[PDB]
């Protein structure tokens, strides 16, 4: 019953190819995913307002649903756990970093 | 040929999107009717 | 009003005699305001997938 | 639905305008445009003037 002492924490959200890019060097090996799938209509554990037939011809406008993994992990094998920030697009890493904000 | 753009665009591709969100935009309009 | 523009311009206090003029090509501003108007919601769409 | 104007200067016609962001370039950036186009045929198509 506290949010500070949680260990990790797991959100589902939507985005786009153009809005990954406003960072040029956040996310790593995008090339490899595919913009057909993972698509929010095959994605029935999200729950969004966007209509199921929905979708943008344009693929650099495509809509994704992406999940971010923030918690306490140890990195390190000395014993000791950090914060870190972890993203994966159809079952694809494209993100492991420390939480950057302070 | 109207704008020098590299990527200039298509009016199909314009009008792609339009029918695109015609649907949900019409279910709207069921309500407000 | 010629004499202060090019006091402005060079700060030289100068007489200005009238001699002579041309036709010249102008454009005289027109309606050059801002506009508000009321959208039926019918005749607009907005992109369902902006959450 | 029976009303018309004979002068073809003051003829009444319908206009569908798109106002969004597009990746006009291929580095894959997003910019704003506006595009304007009437019984299919592109008429206007350029950024966003306003600041």
């Amino acid at each position: 019953g506290d949010i500070n002492k949680a260990m990790f924490a797991i959100v589902s959200f939507e985005t786009c190819k153009a809005d990954l890019l406003k960072e040029k060097d956040r996310y790593h090996n995008l090339n490899k995913i595919d913009w057909q799938s993972s698509a929010p209509v095959n994605e029935p554990d999200h729950a969004t307002t966007t209509p199921q037939e929905f979708q943008i011809s344009d693929p650099m406008r495509k809509r994704v649903v992406a999940y971010e993994y923030w918690g306490f992990w140890d990195i390190e094998g000395n014993g000791v756990l950090e914060p870190i920030v972890a993203t994966w697009i159809g079952s694809t890493l494209i993100r492991l970093e420390k939480n950057p904000y302070p | 040929k109207l704008t020098s753009w590299k990527n200039e665009l298509s009016l199909q591709a314009l009008k792609a999107d339009l029918d695109a969100a015609k649907p949900s935009h019409t279910a709207m309009m069921i309500k407000v009717k | 009003k010629e004499s202060v523009r090019f006091f402005d311009e060079t700060g030289q206090a100068t007489y200005a005699v009238q001699t002579g003029t041309t036709t010249t090509e102008v454009e005289v501003p027109l309606a050059n305001h801002p506009t508000v108007e009321m959208l039926n919601p019918e005749n607009i769409i907005i992109d369902p997938s902006c959450q």
